């Protein structure tokens, strides 16, 4: 349902993508931390 | 295997991706681990688990 409403509404998906621009949060970390904090 | 453009490989004694050469992938095997092996060729990607 957040995915729909997401895909459905501009605002929302333009807010996103201010909010992690603005914040610099990296995402790609928290997509591939269990490869990194295993640090191999 | 890999070292060619004819194979495309992963190697988990080291953590390695193989074709026309080595990059690192992964993460190595301890004994008793399943490597599942993936191909679709409709996106034509290669996946490994």
């Amino acid at each position: 349902e957040i995915f729909i409403y997401w895909s459905k509404s501009h605002n929302f998906k333009r807010e996103e993508q201010n909010f992690v621009v603005q914040n610099e949060i990296n995402n790609m970390s928290f997509l591939t931390a269990d490869s990194k904090s295993k640090m191999a | 295997l890999g070292a060619d453009e004819l194979a495309y490989v992963f190697n988990g004694h080291r953590g390695q991706r193989w074709h026309l050469g080595s990059e690192p992938f992964g993460r190595p095997w301890q004994s008793g681990d399943v490597v599942g092996c993936m191909i679709d060729l409709t996106e034509n990607t290669i996946i490994f688990t």
